[PDB]
């Protein structure tokens, strides 16, 4: 089944990674990469509406969404369905075209932000990526060295795809 | 009775009567003025009182409605304030809801011009006769000052002036602009326009000013969050206004 | 559990270990019977202290009289222990014993003793137990007194008395179902064991 | 007198019940090309199981309304819920748009909701009968 | 049953029902009484009603996703009811067949084959007479586990008695 | 409008198949919290912080359904920003409490906040606990979230009328380590913000705070590709 | 404004402010009785299905000569209604459905189509879909253009068409019978004779035909 | 009333080549509230055999108890003979299995050396299924314990690099113990349940060691 | 689990007026939320009401009682305590579906010098000499109808209520910590205040 | 649907021995199955009973009690209240989990002079100078903890349990008819009677 699965998202220096297990289940709106787990339905009706939404800000700012900005925007979007919300872990990845801090953050079902500085995990097998991440994470990393972390955590998790996201260039990358 | 006909309507010349009354009753009111430097806007007008007995502190002419936007008016105050009511209503309905931030201020004015827009196709209600001068910071567009007219529509100004003495005042302003100016240079041309705009006793209590700059940290009430910034808007007092006129 | 005891609460102390009881039980929310002794001194040298359905209580009390009448023909830790097997036991025949047991005493090698026992059979040591709602309110005072094994030799009796009495006064603050009276009782390796009744929070 | 909407629960149903949008082929049966609710498939008989809060929290502002012009009419008498009501009425049937969602900047004076947010202010939330012209004849009553 | 194979040349689809949405699209769909057949006859009727309003064929992935909208909104209110659908059409603006399916809660993915054993068979260069061989190597594998049959082509949509 | 209902009996379906603390003291009230957060046993983040902020001087903290208690509280936050501007005053702790009790109300406990409400205004310094149904209690001290018992154990044990500003951050402190050592969903570090009725509210991030990397080239490649965007 | 006071000026109780209640108990004239699509009432609960939970052989094929069928509701002397299910449910819904097709005669000055009329009741049924109405109604008839027509329709909203439908207990034996022997260039008569024939292995017959159907005992 | 309840904390079992390593937290829990924060999680059997029932405290307590005195009846009855941990691994599955249908409610571990000296790990099911194992972690965190000790021990998913396997490594007995040591700060760093101490028992040739280490006591 | 007025409250009529009198410890299960809680709630002047059930919607019955009868009192001068029973009568009876509160209601007012109105969950209205509610009330009913007399002094009923009120929170786990009483009549509204150590030793 | 025992039944200590009073009420829901029941049960010449729960398991309890105390007394001579307050503690708690029974019991023993026990739906054990129990105990705890006295004569005994019964009649309706007492006391056992009209007319 293309439901679930799993995300994940990491912070180097001026970079940021996020990947996920592999139909897509990262999305990008600009600058910003969303990351959705969950109900394929659920992923395919938030790239939809994120992309109405991210659309029509770019139309009447004439400027392409921020992070922070797309990460408050991800959290107002998901708890308007308090009840029945979606059921969905969105993460989202991106560095600040201003400032080019690198900025991570993930959700829950009704848009609690936990915009941790390190690494952010969501969907199936959560703990176990959860603990490799903390043992093999380390701060700092450098742009190739956070894309060989981040991957082989993925591969440890439990077929994949990694974007390495520097402020000017991205590069998206497959393992298996 | 289920429908009320368009109080505004063409003329055979395919002017809009209510709008163009509405901006006679602009042309009517009391000069107001603003002004972009490069590193700040001045918003300034006067406050006519009715009576040496009203308390001027309470002729709010010009209101803050976000920390970086501020706006000013000339004719129908009721008009203004309702507007103002509203345009901060919308600036947190709208943006901070939904962003998480304030509005730049090429949307807030956006959102006031279309608030002042509909009230020229409602057949229930007259036109605003106010226009508006908001002056404001973005992040991205920095500072900017917007004058808004009865009809709803906007442009973005260097400087600019509205009421009685807007045509003397706006040649003043064009005479003495320059794309150089500081924000104490911008206040003092400023002073200057509104000294030779103003009728009768010009005073620090016959006038109010207020500034988009720096952030006031001191007006932020709050430590220890460094991120977190102090508001741009910032009235003048009254004390520092008649500092400014013994220069 | 029809008529119900309060809350258990101890700690040891450099020479021995304190422990305290609210001498109530309630019927529900009816405080319904004064005057329930609790603390139960089984020799010179051990209290168990009993908490929930005050019927079991009345029942270990004498199984704990009927072990004391046998070992006439105790350290603390056989007390404690036949306490947990017949506790278990219990269990495992679904048939417990609404009781949570704290075996307070000295070893006769002069080491303090304290065992948590509960109506499952779950055991644990620590320089302070409480039971019920001593657990969430009493604990984190005592803690502060004694929050590891290398605080033992540091703390006087003086102040864990007065931890204890604190202690107490808080349950009573906060918790619906304390009395106002109290016992206390202080088994030390010097002076044996003190066992102060009808104690009042003031 | 009321605190929380009692009466939340349609009484009768019909398939007539909804006007405006029946079949004219047929004017006794929806129309599910125009109700574009995705087919008749959200048959009315489907409003079943529906959140024990929702049924409270469309219509909490009516109840409170309510209350609020009971009040009114137990102190003040008839004349003023009478008074308040027109008002209210007049504004609503004189704010006429069709493209605007927003609500009236003359109808939030009157509810005393000018320095008032609500959800449905931050949230307030098509191939056929989407048009104007479905704006005016429901309004018209055409 | 439904089941449709993307070839080389076209689409074929098969069922043990269907409704031509366009010219070069075909909709199949499978599911309870009714609540499936209302759906597929208000998507027959949108299709044909945006079809006359512009006199175009919409796409065969515009009109999956307008039938993936109008599932997702059609569960919104009610009960989901167990429906399953395979939209198979012909782009004529690409020039290549294209085979969407649609689960009961509106997910969409593009897809060679499915059904509501081919892996061992199915090459995406198959013509569609290797496709009418291999529906039929798959009904005789489904009757040795216990239909109509429609082919889209560049010359619009076909009825197949070989079934 | 508002909260959507529109996928409950879809999801229906589907379905088929911390500490916090306030501490009054002689001119001003100190709240409290810790930093960790949790998903299930899983610490999801470290060092959040619980502190919320109404106004400059009415300060928040919740238990409860997080994304619950956020969204009611920026919600009270703006209602109290544009009514301060309407009015050109300062706003009121009385204010906040009445429209946040209300809202909660409104919402029959669905909306499952639960809150402490602290801060300074013209008419002193108060403190209250708000409820998910919309009760609402006054206090001199408050504790919050499951590690509520012992803050409120320490505040109980130290607590007394007149502490002095350093005193009452201290007491809060202790109450929020004392949670922090007896609870398990209380951890890492203690924020505090402190308001005083005559001053600037003094916010306290982080009052207390209590290689295996791979070489380059260890992972399999498959090809890659250049996005831009 | 006045019609505003009084709504602010002993009727709440027993609820004869509503209107609708007003005309279900006849205050307000017989408008009950003057609506198309009757109302019906529904207990004001948050689960009125629960509270609702809580409360034959015929045949017919198409041939040269028309449609046999061998409790057939004379919905009009051209359609032809097989009672099924409900006895309420049919009788009251088929009545219905004759009014709605009266109507669309009128208007249109053409006998409707047998396919229109089965959508009718079909759209109907399925909009009651999930609350009662059981119902099983064969829809048989005969149109100039359309020729003869038959339509299944269900409680459950399904439509179908075809040459034969055999239902009810005996709905096996009879199409076994009938499929021994049914042909489309039958002999009036002679289609009369397999019929009966096909009734008599399943142990009425109605003829249908351009100018209405016929019962033949 | 139910019969069981869970006490959280972990275990973790590795086996080395003349040496088998066997730790757990010591931190007992009940629902948020810590119980103490040293009970012995792991037990010396004798006969070179550490064990381990994690989960239910209780049923655990009483299942190594019936071992233990499993083992003296084995001792009465052989002379002393030595038991082999294959022997210890049947007579833990029948006590087991015993309660088949009023199981003991934990997960068990059995460390020592087999009749070869070379490491050896048994891990058993409640109900007594069984497998000679190189590692195993238990109990909460176990799902954060063992993916890092499977990418630190083996190698799993790694290459050589540029090489699109590297070879694993036998490991000196102090290394996995810095490893356990390390996996278990990673582990109460997050997942809150792992406990304020790690409690490490290797058993070796020449008989069992006891090995404690303090962790973080939130 | 919504917090629900576990609670002793007890008015009584005098001579000069009414005293409304109530306990201010409330609980949630075991746990006391507050230990000091100010039960009494001023409606008016001098009509003042004591709140039981849920604490959720006795508050906001409570605030509407308040808003509909200070808009009265804008316009007809101040209320008698049967409006202000009314009202509560009619929030609580119209919204007896969804809500549950019971209120004592007592008030001075100077043409009928002072009156008690207790309103049970029922949404009933019955006008008494005095009344008791809340868990607390039944462990009195037999003292207070021994006890109380038709025009005692203040002084007297002063004494009459502390007695009450130490018995209710003796007998009940629910009720506790200060007593609170406010004195209503035509002098003013007196707040008084009896501490455990004032009124346990009785 | 068994028949439970709703009454109010009190004993209490005095100078002389002890007096055990009941009502004389049963109810079968509403209705009154017998209005003039006697409550009151001898277990042995001086030791008396009162049975609270269910009636078939408390008579039963009763009766097997009633068999131990007569065997007893045949072998050793007349039992202390201790004793057969023993007995039905272990008929209680061992039948615990299948009997619901609670029981006041009074009796005269020229050791002690007079000893009261209850023995609530627990089986725990308080020995205690009066007790209450049933449905109409409850409205009558604060009366009887305020004007019970020790040492009280007969008389004054008497007067005390009359207007507690009566006042427990008055609030309950699960209790009322007559009021039955036995007076035990070295002179021997004395039946009292006290009918509505001598009770109500209080």
């Amino acid at each position: 089944s293309i439901n679930g699965g799993i995300v994940v998202a990491m912070t180097g220096k001026d970079c940021v990674a996020i990947a996920c297990d592999l139909f897509e289940k990262i999305f990008h709106y600009g600058h910003v990469f969303l990351g959705i787990t969950g109900l394929a339905t659920d992923v395919t009706t938030l790239n939809e509406m994120f992309r109405y939404k991210t659309n029509l800000y770019k139309l009447k700012e004439e400027r392409a969404i921020e992070p922070e900005t797309f990460t408050q925007l991800v959290s107002s979007s998901l708890y308007e369905r308090r009840f029945g919300p979606y059921f969905v872990g969105p993460v989202v990845a991106g560095i600040n075209s201003k400032s080019g801090k690198p900025f991570i953050a993930g959700f829950d079902l009704i848009g609690c932000i936990d915009e941790a500085k390190d690494f952010i995990v969501s969907g199936t097998a959560s703990d176990q990526l959860f603990g490799m991440c903390e043992s093999l994470y380390e701060p700092n990393l450098e742009p190739e060295d956070l894309f060989e972390t981040i991957s082989q955590a993925l591969l440890n998790a439990a077929g994949a795809v990694v974007y390495i996201i520097k402020k000017d260039e991205v590069v998206k990358r497959y393992l298996k | 009775d289920r429908y009320s006909f368009s109080l505004t309507t063409f003329s055979p010349s395919g002017k809009l009567g209510q709008i163009d009354y509405a901006l006679t009753a602009v042309k009517q009111g009391v000069t107001s003025l603003g002004i972009k430097a490069t590193n700040g806007v001045v918003i300034a007008t006067e406050k006519k009182s009715s009576s040496p007995l009203a308390m001027s502190e309470t002729l709010s002419k010009v209101s803050l409605l976000t920390p970086d936007i501020g706006a000013v008016y000339s004719g129908m105050g009721p008009d203004y304030r309702v507007l103002v009511d509203k345009s901060r209503k919308v600036a947190h309905t709208s943006y901070k809801r939904i962003y998480g931030e304030y509005p730049p201020t090429k949307l807030l004015v956006s959102e006031v011009a279309k608030i002042m827009q509909e009230a020229t196709q409602s057949g229930g209600v007259r036109p605003f006769g106010v226009s508006l001068l908001i002056a404001g910071h973005d992040e991205f567009n920095g500072f900017s000052l917007y004058q808004v007219d009865p009809s709803g529509s906007y442009f973005p100004w260097k400087a600019t002036a509205i009421g009685k003495g807007s045509v003397a005042a706006k040649t003043f302003l064009e005479k003495r602009w320059n794309d150089e100016l500081e924000l104490e240079d911008a206040i003092h041309i400023a002073l200057l326009t509104l000294k030779e705009s103003v009728e009768g006793e010009f005073n620090g209590d016959t006038i109010e000013l207020a500034i988009i700059g720096d952030e006031n940290p001191d007006l932020l009430g709050y430590t220890g969050i460094p991120t977190d910034k102090g508001p741009r808007f910032r009235k003048l007092t009254s004390q520092e206004i008649n500092d400014r006129l013994e220069a | 559990p029809i008529v119900t005891g309060t809350s258990v609460i101890s700690m040891k102390y450099d020479n021995g270990v304190i422990i305290a009881a609210d001498n109530l039980g309630s019927y529900g929310s009816l405080l319904r019977f004064n005057g329930v002794e609790r603390l139960i001194p089984v020799g010179d040298n051990t209290v168990v202290g009993i908490s929930g359905d005050i019927s079991d209580m009345q029942h270990i009390e004498r199984l704990l009289k009927d072990l004391v009448t046998e070992n006439a023909y105790l350290e603390p830790s056989y007390i404690f222990e036949y306490l947990a097997t017949v506790m278990y036991q219990r269990r495992s025949k679904m048939n417990p014993l609404w009781n949570a047991i704290i075996v307070a005493g000295v070893q006769s090698n002069g080491d303090q003793f304290l065992r948590y026992v509960n109506l499952l059979g779950v055991t644990y040591s620590s320089p302070t137990l409480a039971t019920g709602f001593g657990a969430h309110m009493a604990n984190p005072l005592l803690r502060k007194v004694v929050d590891r094994e290398s605080d033992i030799p540091k703390t006087t009796v003086q102040v864990a008395e007065e931890a204890i009495v604190n202690a107490m006064r808080v349950l009573y603050y906060r918790d619906a179902r304390s009395s106002r009276n109290f016992s206390l009782a202080i088994i030390d390796k010097n002076t044996g064991l003190t066992f102060k009744k009808n104690l009042q929070v003031e | 007198m009321n605190i929380v909407p009692q009466d939340t629960f349609k009484s009768q149903v019909s398939t007539d019940q909804d006007k405006s949008v029946l079949s004219s082929a047929v004017p006794s049966l929806p129309d599910t090309l125009r109700q574009q609710e995705g087919g008749a498939v959200p048959l009315s008989t489907q409003l079943n199981d529906r959140h024990p809060l929702e049924s409270t929290l469309k219509n909490w502002e009516t109840t409170q309304r309510q209350r609020q012009m009971e009040q009114y009419r137990q102190i003040f008498g008839i004349a003023e819920p009478m008074k308040r009501t027109m008002e209210m009425e007049i504004v609503n049937r004189t704010d006429f748009n069709p493209l605007s969602t927003n609500g009236s900047i003359h109808r939030d004076i009157l509810l005393n909701k000018e320095c008032s947010i609500d959800w449905e202010d931050v949230y307030p939330g098509t191939m056929v009968g989407d048009d104007v012209h479905s704006k005016i004849e429901k309004q018209l009553g055409i | 049953i439904i089941l449709g194979i993307r070839v080389q040349d076209s689409v074929i689809l098969a069922s043990s029902k269907t409704r031509q949405l366009s010219p070069h699209t075909l909709m199949s769909f499978a599911g309870e009484a009714g609540d499936t057949v209302q759906f597929a006859e208000y998507i027959q009727a949108n299709i044909q009603l945006y079809s006359i309003r512009e006199d175009y064929e919409l796409s065969p992935q515009a009109v999956s996703s307008f039938v993936r909208q109008e599932l997702a909104k059609s569960i919104r209110s009610r009960r989901p009811y167990q429906v399953n659908v395979l939209i198979g059409g012909y782009d004529k603006k690409k020039n290549k067949p294209e085979l969407y399916q649609i689960d009961y809660l509106g997910t969409k993915v593009e897809l060679p084959y499915g059904a509501h054993l081919l892996d061992h068979h199915y090459r995406p260069d198959m013509t569609t007479e290797e496709g009418l061989d291999l529906l039929k190597l798959c009904v005789q594998e489904l009757e040795k586990r216990m239909v109509i049959v429609k082919i889209v082509d560049k010359d619009g949509i076909r009825q197949v008695d070989d079934f | 409008a508002g909260l959507s209902f529109d996928n409950y009996q879809r999801n229906n379906f589907l379905a088929e198949n911390t500490t916090i603390v306030g501490v009054k003291f002689n001119n001003g009230v100190v709240i409290a919290a810790d930093t960790r957060s949790t998903q299930g046993p899983i610490v999801a983040d470290k060092n959040c912080a619980k502190l919320h902020r109404i106004s400059p001087k009415i300060w928040c903290a919740g238990a409860g359904t997080a994304a619950d208690t956020e969204a009611v509280t920026q919600l009270i936050g703006s209602n109290i920003e544009l009514h301060s501007l309407y009015t050109s005053r300062e706003p009121r702790v009385v204010s906040a409490l009445q429209m946040l009790k209300q809202h909660l109300f409104k919402y029959q406990g669905h909306i499952g906040a639960y809150l402490i409400v602290a801060g300074v205004d013209p008419t002193g310094s108060h403190l209250f606990s708000i409820h998910a149904h919309g009760s609402t209690d006054v206090g001199y001290y408050l504790s919050l979230g499951s590690g509520s018992l012992a803050a409120m154990a320490v505040l109980e044990s130290h607590w007394k009328q007149d502490l002095t500003k350093e005193e009452a951050i201290k007491l809060a402190s202790d109450a929020i380590q004392a949670g922090i050592w007896n609870d398990l969903g209380s951890g890492s570090n203690v924020d505090v913000c402190v308001m005083e009725i005559g001053k600037d509210a003094e916010y306290l991030r982080n009052y207390l705070t209590p290689s295996y990397k791979f070489p380059r080239g260890t992972t399999a490649v498959l090809k890659e590709s250049i996005v831009n965007i | 404004m006045q019609a505003i006071a009084d709504s602010f000026s002993l009727v709440k109780e027993l609820q004869y402010d509503n209107e609708q209640n007003l005309e279900s108990d006849f205050v307000t004239g017989a408008s009950q009785f003057q609506r198309l699509a009757p109302s019906l009432t529904v207990p004001p609960i948050a689960s009125p299905q629960q509270f609702l939970r809580a409360h034959t052989t015929t045949l017919a094929f198409r041939f040269q000569g028309g449609i046999i069928v061998a409790k057939v509701i004379e919905i009009n002397p051209f359609l032809l209604g097989t009672m099924a299910g409900g006895a309420a449910d049919c009788q009251f819904w088929e009545t219905w459905l004759g009014s709605q097709c009266r109507l669309h005669e009128l208007r249109e000055k053409e006998r409707i189509s047998v396919a229109a009329a089965s959508k009718i009741l079909s759209n109907l049924v399925y909009q009651y879909k999930g609350a009662g109405l059981s119902m099983g109604t064969m829809i048989c008839g005969y149109t100039r253009k359309e020729g003869p027509t038959i339509y299944y329709v269900d409680s459950d909203g399904t439509r179908l068409k075809g040459d034969i439908f055999c239902v009810g207990s005996g709905q096996t034996f009879a199409y076994g019978v009938l499929d021994s022997n049914y042909k489309w260039d039958l002999s009036v008569e002679d289609a009369l004779y397999l019929g009966k024939r096909s009734i008599l292995a399943a142990a009425n017959l109605y003829h249908v035909t351009e100018d209405g159907w016929i019962y033949h005992g | 009333f139910n019969p069981y309840g869970d006490n959280g904390g972990t275990i973790l079992g590795i086996a080395g080549e003349d040496f088998a390593v066997l730790a757990g937290d010591t931190r007992n829990i009940t629902d948020y509230s810590i119980n103490s924060r040293y009970e012995p999680k792991v037990f010396d059997c004798g006969d070179n055999i550490v064990m381990s029932a994690n989960g239910f405290a209780a049923d655990g307590d009483a299942l190594v108890k019936r071992f233990k005195n499993s083992v003296k009846w084995y001792h009465f009855d052989h002379n002393d003979k030595k038991l082999s941990i294959n022997s210890a691994a049947r007579n833990i599955q029948h006590l087991l299995y015993g309660k088949r249908f009023f199981p003991y409610y934990v997960h068990t571990i059995i460390a020592g050396l087999d009749e070869d000296g070379k490491g050896a790990v048994y891990s058993f099911d409640p109900v007594g299924s069984y497998e000679r194992e190189q590692c195993r972690a238990g109990g909460a965190a176990a799902s954060l314990i063992m993916p890092f000790l499977d990418n630190q021990v083996n190698f799993k998913n790694q290459y050589e690099p540029g090489t699109n396997k590297k070879p694993l490594k036998y490991l000196s007995v102090e290394e996995v113990i810095k490893l356990v040591r390390d996996s278990f700060t990673s582990a109460t760093e997050r997942h809150i349940q792992v406990g304020d101490g790690l409690e490490i028992l290797i058993v070796t040739k020449d008989g069992v060691r006891k090995e404690f280490y303090e962790l973080k006591r939130d | 689990g919504e917090v629900s007025l576990g609670t002793s409250i007890m008015a009584v009529t005098f001579k000069d007026g009414v005293i409304l009198g109530a306990d201010s410890r409330t609980t949630t299960g075991a746990y006391i939320a507050n230990r000091v809680t100010d039960k009494l709630t001023r409606v008016h002047d001098k009509i003042w009401c004591c709140r039981s059930g849920s604490a959720a919607d006795t508050q906001a019955i409570a605030d509407i009682v308040q808003y509909h009868l200070e808009l009265y009192t804008s316009q007809y001068g101040t209320p008698s305590t049967e409006t202000a029973a009314s009202v509560f009568k009619e929030l609580c009876y119209e919204n007896k579906d969804n809500l549950t509160a019971g209120i004592i209601v007592a008030g001075y007012d100077d043409k009928n010098k002072g009156e008690v109105y207790t309103i049970p969950l029922g949404g009933s209205v019955h006008k008494l000499p005095y009344a008791i509610a809340g868990s607390g009330s039944t462990f009195i009913y037999g003292y207070c109808d021994k006890n109380f007399r038709e025009n005692m002094s203040k002084e007297e009923t002063v004494d009459f209520i502390k007695h009450s009120l130490s018995q209710a929170i003796k007998w009940d786990g629910s009720s506790g910590g200060v007593i609170r009483m406010v004195v209503l009549t035509a002098a003013g509204v007196e707040r008084l205040i009896f501490y455990p150590d004032e009124y346990e030793q009785l």
